[PDB]
């Protein structure tokens, strides 16, 4: 089941450049949001947020 | 009409053509130069130049005979072409002194002057015939370390140990009957050739062949025994082709033809349907070039092999005929399909039909070894004529896009860029 | 049979390509376009104009990129 | 061909680089024509606001404007040099023509 | 020929960074010229990108180039590049100067 | 940029018919001794490009005599044109004398060329 | 040693010589390598040109 | 004031540049792997 | 930089005489050992700089066997340090077989550029 995937893919190199261009679409925007996401969770209580909704509390 | 019958033993094949002159019996065995290991290699062209010698050929001269053989990479056969009217004595002949005790062949004497000589035209080969010794470096490094990248006619290290012992131990080994075809060309007829098969007793052995390990795998390598003392620059590089009995064999030889063979010194060649003549025609980037189908029994190969003079601009000579290779699967047309189409049944009609009836005997004997019965001039004609540029365009795409090359050269090829560059320029990015 | 002439006639072309280039390579070039179209598709990702026009309108990728700042604590 | 195509490369650049060199003095001509000039340079549908105020670095022609247009007036001269060595390459690999269209191969001059 | 080898600008770029023919068994120490190129490319370009907005008075150098820490989109990154590559530079040139005065390339031909 | 076949067949489609030739002749004969080109001792045939794959043929297939003069005649006019005078009236070149020598080379060349573009471009009947 | 007798290459080598799983394993490396540099230079890119859009003091004073 | 965005975005430059990094050393090792493993046979040639 | 004559003087002069040769040969031995360029496969008339003439002229004077075995050492040496390893143990070059095949031709080229400079700059008696 090789030989599909291939063919599919990496045969031509518009199909190539193509898949490499929207993988770098969503891997991009997915990697932005989940780094983002860590970053903002390693740091509970000490981002403006977390701050604004103790004092409002 | 090219019949074939199997007997108690062995399996005749004919075909009677009424109008030639000279009717040629000999036997086509089944077992070339693949069939055997790298140490005792040279054993079949020394039982071919056995074969051929003074003893065994003033025999043959003496009753009117002309002897002949043949030895390639799977099949090696033994021709002894004759009159009309003398044939019988033709296959008695074969009989007496082949068949059966070939102890007048192999002796110290007649074995020490035929290894002599094949020693001596063996390292004249290896010197002073450059083409077809980098065409055997190519088949030498595209299947290598596997049993079908044998030297055809052996090699000088591995021709100076061999004594009558391996002879023997090859013709008990190889020479049997289930491996074993005999052929008639020229203008015999099928039954009197084997009534007098039938009539006198003519049975080689009863066993099999060895059957071997490996199969004929493609390896994609590169060698170059470059020396620049040579004038010019003789490179070849082939892919894996289809072998024999392939459904893909007759497009791989029309995907061969459309880009043909060609000759910058004959005015007649420098004219002709390819498109790649109007890029290696300003600066001259190549003397000729041949595009050549082997198909052996396990696989086989596809290429062109070239010779240079201008030994500056060879990547480009390699660059513009590997683009027109890429042309097959992208955007091949359907007027050299057809010119293609009437090239290749011109050129295996000069092939199939000659005037040689030995050349007819080692095709018939070949392809009734592998196949089981010949098929005709007509139907290999309709086979070609059935052949779409969507089905080239498929089996370019199967074989020929991407696909690892074997580079083999010689001469002045530092011009010649190394390897990962002309590997992947196989593939281009779409222009 | 026999043949006496060759019955065959010229292509369309105009020197350099014919209509049997363009029409073995208009499915590869319809495809360099949607490549090219994808290629400055995430190349202009930032623009925010196409940003809230068209990188929101996709289906499940559309909440990742807006992100809820309450309107009371920018500076403009 | 390659020669005229590198000409006109450099005539645009050149253009560029005087409309940057006198919009970077900052007079009265020098800023209501910069202004005029990206004006009309806002009249692309959908992206045309979008490249004006980056143009601009701001909301009209202003001191990041002014900046800009200093940092550009030095820059695009130092394009037009090596675009010059373009012309002169394209040149020299074909030779000058003559005022008579006739060839020029068989009496030459250094 | 080949239209890489044929154009002129082309059978340049060719000639240096395509078919340029190398030795076979230089190490990772002659690749400090390529970083070298790649470093002063970085420095011409993000110093442009700065000095579109550094204003070079004596009232206003320090407030401009805190004016590019502070208030300019990604400034901190452009002066931040700034001042490290030319650190880095200035590394990679004393290793490709400690290279060629080790391997004995100020020898004989060049 | 044009090729000399088609200057060939408009010229002699206006040559040949004679109500057009008479009025078109006349203007021809005093465009061309209005141009100036033989006042400073040339044909024609030398004032054509030099630099297209066809031209550069049809000089290869010239005859060796008339290669000869006519790089004098390119040299000489390159020289009097260098000092900014014109040839005198004995070497001007006569409008009998204005023979195309050079138009069937180039005639059979691009016809030629032409062929292999149009061969190599054929289709059989599918 | 003679000149058509390769030398070993076995410990090199790989025992399923496919065309189609090596090709398409080294094709997948290169296309992540330049999935991962388009989506650098896209960033590296768009915060060049970022940098020349409205200073702050002039969204400020908008 | 920035801190956080440094920090943030070194995260995301460091993590992509290593992968590349990575990636590249394979990229190099498998197009240099025709050149590391060729091997030279030398037989003295016959003297004229 | 610095000609053979002057190299082959010192050294024939320090090998020669009885006090300094057992003492400093075997430095010279632990030296040529230390320097390791005999693990790549290497005689020391390969490590010899060849952008001067004299190198030029000496290495087209060379016999057609040497020159070979020569070429095959230095694109051994290239292979071996490109693999970054070192050849194995049966095949470094064994210090009984770093004989000098070029410093004769070194010699003699030397010997004639330097008569040669010597017979440009000659004074007659004055
Ligand atoms: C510094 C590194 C320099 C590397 C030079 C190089 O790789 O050339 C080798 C190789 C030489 O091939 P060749 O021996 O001339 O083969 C010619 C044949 O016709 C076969 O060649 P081909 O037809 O395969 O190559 C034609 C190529 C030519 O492409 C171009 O010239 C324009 C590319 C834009 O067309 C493309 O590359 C299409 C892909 C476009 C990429 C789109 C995604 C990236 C956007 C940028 O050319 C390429 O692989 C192209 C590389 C991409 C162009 C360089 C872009 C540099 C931009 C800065
Ligand atoms: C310093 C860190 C690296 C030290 C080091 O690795 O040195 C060892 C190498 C040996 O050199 P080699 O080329 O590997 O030779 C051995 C090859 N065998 C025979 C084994 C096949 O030597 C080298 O790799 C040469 C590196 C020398 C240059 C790099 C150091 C630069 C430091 C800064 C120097 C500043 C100089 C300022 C000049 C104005
Ligand atoms: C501008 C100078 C500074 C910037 C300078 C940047 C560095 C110098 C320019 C490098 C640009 C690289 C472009 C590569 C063009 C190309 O041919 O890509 C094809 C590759 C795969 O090609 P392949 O490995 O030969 O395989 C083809 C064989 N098949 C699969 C068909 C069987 O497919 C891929 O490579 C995947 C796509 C990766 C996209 C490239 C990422 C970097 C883009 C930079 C673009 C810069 C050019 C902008 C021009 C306005
Ligand atoms: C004298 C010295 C002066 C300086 C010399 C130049 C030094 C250059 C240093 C910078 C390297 C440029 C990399 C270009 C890669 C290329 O262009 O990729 C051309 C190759 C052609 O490969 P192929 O078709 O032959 O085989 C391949 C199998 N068919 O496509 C590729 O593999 C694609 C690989 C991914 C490309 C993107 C990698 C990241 C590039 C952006 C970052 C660059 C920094
Ligand atoms: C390898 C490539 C080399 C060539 C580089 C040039 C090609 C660039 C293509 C477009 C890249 C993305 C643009 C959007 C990013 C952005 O503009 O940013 C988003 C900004 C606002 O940002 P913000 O303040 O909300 O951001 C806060 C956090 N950073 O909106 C704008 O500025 C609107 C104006 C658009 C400016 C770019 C328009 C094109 C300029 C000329 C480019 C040359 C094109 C040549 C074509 C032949
Ligand atoms: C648009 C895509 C068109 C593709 C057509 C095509 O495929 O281009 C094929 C041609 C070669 O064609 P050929 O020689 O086979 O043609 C033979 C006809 N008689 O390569 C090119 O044009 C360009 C070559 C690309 C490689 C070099 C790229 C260098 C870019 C500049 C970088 C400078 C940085 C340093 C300064
Ligand atoms: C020659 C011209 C280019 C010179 C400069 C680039 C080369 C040196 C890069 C050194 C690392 C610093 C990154 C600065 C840009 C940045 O801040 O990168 C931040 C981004 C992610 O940030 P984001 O998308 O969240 O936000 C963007 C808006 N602030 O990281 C990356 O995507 C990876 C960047 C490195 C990959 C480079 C690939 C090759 C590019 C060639 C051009
Ligand atoms: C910065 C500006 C320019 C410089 C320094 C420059 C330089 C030169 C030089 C030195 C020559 C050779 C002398 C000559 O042949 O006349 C030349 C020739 C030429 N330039 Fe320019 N040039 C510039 C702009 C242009 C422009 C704008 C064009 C037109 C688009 C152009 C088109 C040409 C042409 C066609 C020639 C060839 C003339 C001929 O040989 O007949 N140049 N240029
Ligand atoms: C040879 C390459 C270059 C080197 C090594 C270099 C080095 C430096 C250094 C060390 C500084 C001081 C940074 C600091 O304050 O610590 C600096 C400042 C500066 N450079 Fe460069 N520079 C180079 C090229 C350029 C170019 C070509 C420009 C203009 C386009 C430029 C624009 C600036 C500006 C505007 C500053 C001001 C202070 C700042 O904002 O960093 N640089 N340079």
């Amino acid at each position: 089941s090789f030989s599909s995937l291939y063919k599919t893919f990496f045969k031509r190199n518009a199909v190539f450049v193509g898949t490499i261009f929207a993988g770098a679409f969503v891997f991009q925007t997915v990697f932005d949001t989940a780094i983002t996401s860590w970053y903002e969770n390693h740091n509970k209580g000490k981002l403006w947020k977390d701050v604004k909704a103790r004092i409002a509390a | 009409a090219e019949v074939t019958q199997l007997s108690n033993g062995i399996v005749v094949a004919t075909e009677h053509n009424p109008s030639a002159h000279t009717a040629s019996v000999g036997v086509v065995f089944g077992s070339g130069a693949a069939n055997e290991n790298p140490y005792n290699n040279g054993v079949s062209n020394l039982w071919k130049n056995i074969f051929l010698s003074k003893e065994n050929s003033a025999v043959a001269a003496k009753e009117g005979l002309a002897l002949s053989s043949n030895i390639s990479r799977d099949f090696q056969s033994y021709i002894v072409s004759s009159l009309p009217g003398s044939t019988d004595k033709s296959l008695d002949f074969l009989n007496q002194s082949f068949i059966q005790q070939k102890a007048n062949l192999l002796s110290s004497s007649n074995f020490e002057a035929t290894k002599k000589s094949v020693l001596k035209q063996v390292q004249d080969f290896e010197e002073n015939d450059h083409p077809n010794r980098v065409l055997e470096h190519l088949h030498s490094t595209a299947f290598q370390n596997t049993p079908l990248s044998l030297p055809t006619r052996g090699t000088l290290e591995s021709l100076e140990n061999l004594v009558v012992a391996d002879l023997e131990s090859f013709a008990n080994n190889h020479f049997l009957n289930s491996n074993a075809v005999v052929v008639g060309t020229g203008n015999i007829k099928h039954e009197d050739l084997v009534n007098s098969i039938e009539s006198k007793n003519l049975s080689l052995q009863t066993g099999t062949k060895p059957v071997l390990k490996k199969k004929a795998a493609f390896l994609g390598s590169e060698v170059r025994l470059r020396d620049d003392t040579l004038p010019k620059a003789w490179i070849s590089l082939a892919v894996e082709g289809e072998p024999v009995n392939s459904p893909n064999y007759f497009v791989a030889k029309l995907a061969a033809q459309i880009f043909g063979s060609y000759n910058a010194f004959e005015p007649a060649s420098r004219l002709q349907g390819i498109k790649l003549l109007d890029n290696i025609q300003e600066y001259q980037l190549c003397d000729n070039f041949n595009h050549f189908s082997l198909s052996y029994k396990d696989s086989g190969l596809w290429g062109f092999s070239t010779a240079t003079r201008n030994v500056t601009m060879i990547d480009d000579l390699i660059h513009f005929t590997l683009k027109q290779w890429n042309r097959l699967t992208i955007s091949v047309t359907d007027t050299e399909v057809e010119r293609a189409k009437s090239l290749l049944k011109l050129q295996l009609g000069q092939l199939y039909e000659s005037g040689n009836p030995v050349n007819d005997a080692n095709l018939l004997g070949a392809e009734v070894l592998i196949k089981g019965s010949k098929l005709s001039l007509g139907e290999a004609f309709k086979k070609i004529d059935a052949i779409t540029v969507k089905d080239v365009k498929a089996w370019a795409g199967k074989r020929l896009w991407d696909q690892d090359i074997a580079i083999a050269g010689t001469g002045q090829i530092e011009g010649l860029l190394d390897y990962m560059r002309i590997r992947s320029d196989m593939s281009m990015m779409r222009w | 049979a026999y043949t006496s002439h060759l019955s065959s006639k010229t292509g369309l072309h105009f020197g350099r390509l014919s209509l049997r280039s363009l029409t073995a390579y208009a499915p590869n070039l319809m495809l360099w376009g949607g490549a090219s179209m994808l290629g400055l598709f995430v190349f202009t990702e930032g623009w925010p104009k196409f940003q809230d026009t068209l990188y929101k309108k996709i289906p499940l990728l559309g909440p990742t990129l807006e992100d809820h700042t309450p309107p009371e604590d920018k500076p403009n | 061909v390659t020669l005229w195509n590198v000409g006109v490369i450099i005539f645009i650049l050149t253009i560029a680089t005087a409309f940057l060199g006198y919009c970077c003095v900052y007079g009265q001509m020098s800023h209501w024509g910069a202004t005029v000039i990206t004006n009309l340079f806002s009249a692309i549908p959908f992206v045309g606001n979008d490249i004006v105020s980056w143009l601009w670095g701001g909301f009209s022609v202003s001191n990041p404007t002014i900046q800009r247009f200093f940092a550009l007036h030095y820059l695009v001269p130092f394009i037009i040099a090596a675009m010059v060595i373009m012309h002169l390459m394209a040149l020299h690999i074909h030779g000058s023509s003559n005022p008579l269209g006739i060839t020029g191969n068989l009496d030459r001059i250094p | 020929m080949a239209f890489r080898k044929s154009n002129v600008y082309l059978s340049l770029v060719n000639s240096y960074i395509i078919d340029s023919p190398q030795p076979s068994s230089i190490n990772y120490w002659w690749n400090m010229g390529s970083l070298l190129g790649l470093c002063l490319v970085i420095q011409i370009v993000t110093g442009i990108f700065m000095a579109m907005h550094y204003s070079s008075n004596i009232e206003l150098a320090f407030s401009s180039v805190e004016h590019i820490m502070r208030d300019v989109h990604n400034g901190y990154i452009l002066r931040y590049l700034h001042a490290n590559g030319a650190s880095f530079f200035f590394m990679v040139m004393f290793m490709h100067m400690a290279k060629g005065l080790y391997y004995g390339s100020y020898r004989s031909p060049r | 940029p044009q090729s000399f076949t088609s200057i060939a067949r408009i010229g002699d489609y206006i040559l040949k018919s004679p109500v057009l030739s008479k009025l078109c002749v006349p203007v021809a004969n005093q465009f061309i001794n209005l141009a100036g080109y033989k006042k400073l001792g040339l044909k024609f045939d030398d004032l054509i490009a030099e630099e297209n794959p066809i031209m550069q043929t049809a000089l290869r297939r010239l005859p060796e005599d008339e290669s000869y003069a006519r790089a004098y005649r390119i040299i000489r006019a390159h020289q009097t044109e260098l000092t900014h005078h014109l040839l005198p009236r004995n070497e001007w070149i006569k409008a009998q004398e204005d023979v195309p020598y050079l138009l069937p080379y180039i005639l059979e060349a691009e016809a030629a060329a032409k062929e292999k573009d149009e061969l190599d471009n054929i289709e059989v009947s599918k | 040693k003679s000149t058509y007798r390769t030398p070993n290459f076995d410990d090199v080598l790989k025992e399923n010589n496919d065309a189609d799983k090596g090709r398409s394993y080294a094709y997948f490396m290169v296309g992540a390598m330049g999935l991962l540099s388009s989506a650098g230079a896209k960033s590296t890119v768009e915060t060049f040109i970022s940098s020349m859009t409205a200073t702050a003091d002039v969204l400020a004073m908008a | 004031p920035e801190h956080d965005e440094r920090k943030r975005l070194g995260l995301k430059t460091v993590i992509i540049l290593s992968s590349l990094y990575l990636l590249s050393i394979w990229v190099k090792k498998f197009k240099w792997a025709g050149i590391k493993t060729r091997k030279f046979v030398f037989n003295p040639p016959k003297p004229r």
